[PDB]
């Protein structure tokens, strides 16, 4: 009875497919203005380098289910979704002289390879399946379960939680290669250096826990 | 946002048929009216249409031409009244050079309404080019254009679809010149789709209004993404980006008599299709740049990842030996028939093309050596003392066929 | 799952009433629709096809011909929906080396087609083949596709069913050296189902239609416990290890109207059928080398001991001196009316089809000492200089023959 009062009247399930969605179409605007801060400026144009705390509001009767500390790691997942948008967004932009677009497909392949993993192959694949489990929910506490059993596992997948300076770092600090060589626009020294981290990202993977292989391939 | 210019009766076809597509797709009723099941779409509109007062949507389409017939007759058809009477622009009263001297001649009222256009919009991204570059109209106005454009708007995509003379077929006698000096300006000035009616019409075998059916599905399908929001590839310059010459493929390029044979097609099935040079609908160990898929229908990523690996096992493609391809997946429009379980369009950088400049240049040295109809491009003032234009415009394919 | 490859008028046809038999065997509709009894059938469908979106049922067939009537008449016909209009290819306009000119002027497109249809199977096991050796269609062509084929694909299988020319009848009179070619590559290529016209009109006696209507019988009891999964032979590479040239019979070849004689019809009486020269389709102490016997019905195994024993003590059969039989079961199709009560299929390996090649070979030599008939041969590239096929290829047969 509480479930079949729940999907309307105080519509706590059509909140959830909202939050889900105003994050991870809209948000292609909001971010494009970021890249050319205030705090006022950007409300609103939200309305219309690791910061920016976004929070939302949730009425009572859904407030047991998003929790508090549920909202930071919503907020966790959507800081680096966003770093890879700007890595692929400004590597895009734009449009030994011509051997500089050698280094542009050598990385903007890279980028673009990553983004294609977190976004279609983990922030799509668990959310099919998360939205065909709760419409068969059936009780208020596992309804809790099979969200945080959702997030948990997110978070796992995208390589956030543990094994940052072992793994994660190595993502994070090329990452610094795709700002670098966008304000140019030392060229032989950076090959030195993206052949050296890229083997040295793929010389550390090389350890695969099992879903790593189906980005391993490049 | 973005805005079409078409040039010449084939542009000016190209654009008809195009936006025949587009109302299709989108749901937009011929006199730009909507229909009462498309009321609620989720589909975006502004890309290529922009709604009225009148609730109507206007296309961001611009109609260019050196003659009216072409144009006559399209405001003739049940889609006249959607066009914008203000924009479209028909000259009052097939060469390249006069095709570019009336260019410098009214370069004020087309540039009003590109600006007009433009001003309209408030995130436009880049144009595309319609046109031919064997005729006299297509390949001087586009040329003029390019060059005024690229001049003006220095933060904008320029793309095009431009449509290749036949070779096998011996139609413009003087399409060497035209071809040459449009290339030219494209290398010069382009941004970014080859075309040709050889291999086109090969496909289509094995009237113009079939032919160009077919062109304006691939335009449709490479911007469909774009039209329709999803997660990755969300913008025209991700699409370059990923990319950078091309050409391109269609898998389900099947007649409306020819859908009784409902093919189970998977995605690999299809993806495979993309990659023969039958598909590709252009005409040394020449090898790959670069290749994307774009794929419609239920799509199942671990199906996509089972068919890179086999066809990368398979080593059915060949890459260079100096750098180290990308399969997006979009949503059909929720009205047309889903005549096909799962579609596929494929566009691809391939070193090949080279070949296609080394004939036209194999034809514009078959000619220049005997000095075979200049007696109209000395008329002209841009050819009335010399022809350096041509001797720089050969030396700069040149060095691209070199740089290929 | 597995391919057929049918040429000529005669695998034009073969393919035809063997796709019949399957249809109606496995409750599939002329149309590929499937009946509403047959829903919930427990039958594995993949081995000879593979469902489409719309839910019908497309065979993994493919029609080559040299001529357009035979397979035009065949899509006239109620199951002509059924094919693939893509797979079927037909001469866009009777000799082995006209045959085989063609084949290699034809390889692209069959090649695609063969890629595109083993591509969508997972675990293809091999190859079925169905022709006549005589005519210049089935017997060039198959020898060419054969060729290329064991070239491509070093991994698979390769069952053929060759027709061979009658020759009590004095039908081509260039049969000879299409026979003796096709033997020629059968040996080098193919890794495993002989048929003449001769003693199988001898058995239906005692239209085409009736006759292949038999042996699409053959073909289909032959793969039905592969159709059909059980406990052991669950593959044809289990069948052709079993026993490895072949020849085969099957007991209830009966009339729809000698159905009036209800025998009682054990397992022994069947096997023991099966065993005699008159039954054996086909037409010094020659003895056997290996024995399948295949039954179909309700059968228990301490019956077929018992017949397996009493047979061994009455010694009806003669065995190889130099190496030390087999009987699988299966289970008949839930629709077809088991008007049999038990019924049994043979296939046997026995040395006195030796006999057959001594008979083409005594007709060959009779004609190479003469040079009849070898004025169209010489036309043709492979035999424009000299005849050395010819000679290689005689004497391969002699060698098979020495070795049996």
């Amino acid at each position: 009875n509480l479930m079949q009062t729940l999907k309307k009247d105080y519509r706590l399930v059509e909140y959830l497919q909202a939050m889900r969605n105003f994050f991870l179409d809209t948000m292609y605007d909001f971010y494009t203005s970021i890249f050319d801060q205030n705090v006022s400026f950007l409300n609103v144009q939200l309305q219309e380098l690791d910061g920016l705390t976004l929070s939302y509001k949730v009425p009572w009767p859904v407030d047991i289910v998003i929790s508090l500390e549920c909202q930071k790691i919503y907020n966790q997942v959507f800081l680096l979704l966003l770093q890879i948008k700007w890595a692929k967004y400004s590597l895009d932009v734009l449009l030994q002289i011509h051997r500089m677009f050698l280094l542009r497909v050598k990385l903007m392949h890279f980028v673009n390879s990553l983004h294609n993993y977190i976004m279609t192959r983990i922030l799509h694949s668990t959310g099919l399946e998360f939205q065909h489990q709760v419409e068969e929910a059936k009780d208020l506490d596992q309804l809790i379960k099979i969200h945080y059993r959702y997030l948990s596992t997110i978070h796992d997948r995208c390589l956030l939680r543990e094994k940052v300076s072992f793994v994660k770092e190595a993502i994070m600090k090329v990452l610094n290669l795709a700002l670098m060589f966008a304000d140019g626009w030392s060229i032989e020294k950076m090959e030195s250096d993206f052949k050296n981290c890229h083997m040295f990202l793929v010389t550390i993977l090389n350890k695969a826990f099992p879903h790593l292989e189906s980005l391993a391939l490049s | 946002e973005i805005i079409t210019l078409q040039l010449g009766q084939c542009g000016n076809q190209i654009g008809f048929e195009f936006w025949k597509q587009l109302c299709a797709e989108h749901g937009i009723s011929p006199e730009g009216i909507v229909e009462e099941f498309a009321t609620e779409g989720t589909d975006r509109k502004d890309v290529f249409f922009y709604q009225a007062d009148d609730e109507h949507y206007i296309p961001r389409a611009v109609l260019l031409d050196l003659e009216p017939r072409v144009i006559h007759s399209i405001l003739n058809s049940p889609y006249a009244k959607l066009y914008n009477p203000e924009n479209i622009y028909l000259s009052e009263h097939n060469n390249w050079a006069s095709g570019f001297s009336q260019g410098e001649k009214i370069h004020e009222d087309i540039f009003d309404i590109i600006d007009r256009e433009a001003d309209g919009s408030d995130s436009l991204e880049g144009f595309v080019l319609c046109h031919s570059i064997a005729g006299g109209t297509g390949s001087g106005l586009g040329s003029y254009l390019l060059e005024r454009l690229n001049d003006r708007y220095p933060k904008k995509l320029v793309q095009t679809y431009s449509v290749f003379p036949n070779q096998d077929e011996m139609d413009v006698v003087v399409q060497p010149y035209n071809s040459l000096l449009t290339l030219k300006r494209l290398t010069q000035n382009a941004d970014c789709v080859v075309l040709d009616n050889t291999a086109l019409n090969r496909i289509a075998t094995d009237s113009f209004s079939q032919i160009n059916q077919l062109v304006s599905t691939i335009m449709s399908a490479s911007t469909t993404t774009l039209r329709y929001p999803g997660y990755m590839n969300n913008d025209l310059i991700g699409l370059i980006a990923s990319l950078i010459f091309l050409m391109t493929g269609y898998t389900p390029l099947t007649t409306d008599q020819s859908v009784a044979s409902v093919r189970k097609t998977t995605v690999l099935d299809v993806m495979r299709r993309l990659l023969q040079p039958k598909n590709v609908m252009v005409s040394t160990n020449h090898c790959y740049i670069a290749i994307l898929n774009i794929i419609q229908g239920e799509v199942d990523p671990t199906q996509v990842h089972k068919s890179l690996q086999r066809i990368r096992e398979r080593k059915l493609a060949n890459f260079i030996p100096w750098g180290p391809i990308q399969v997006a997946l979009s949503r059909k429009s929720p009205y047309l028939p889903s005549a096909h379980r799962v579609s596929g369009l494929m566009m691809a950088n391939h070193t090949s093309i080279s070949s296609l400049f080394e004939r036209t240049c194999r034809q514009y040295d078959k000619l220049r050596k005997r000095e075979a109809f200049l007696e109209q491009f000395r008329k002209e003032d841009m050819f009335k003392d010399n022809f350096d234009e041509m001797d720089t415009s050969r030396e700069i394919v040149q060095q691209l066929i070199d740089e290929y």
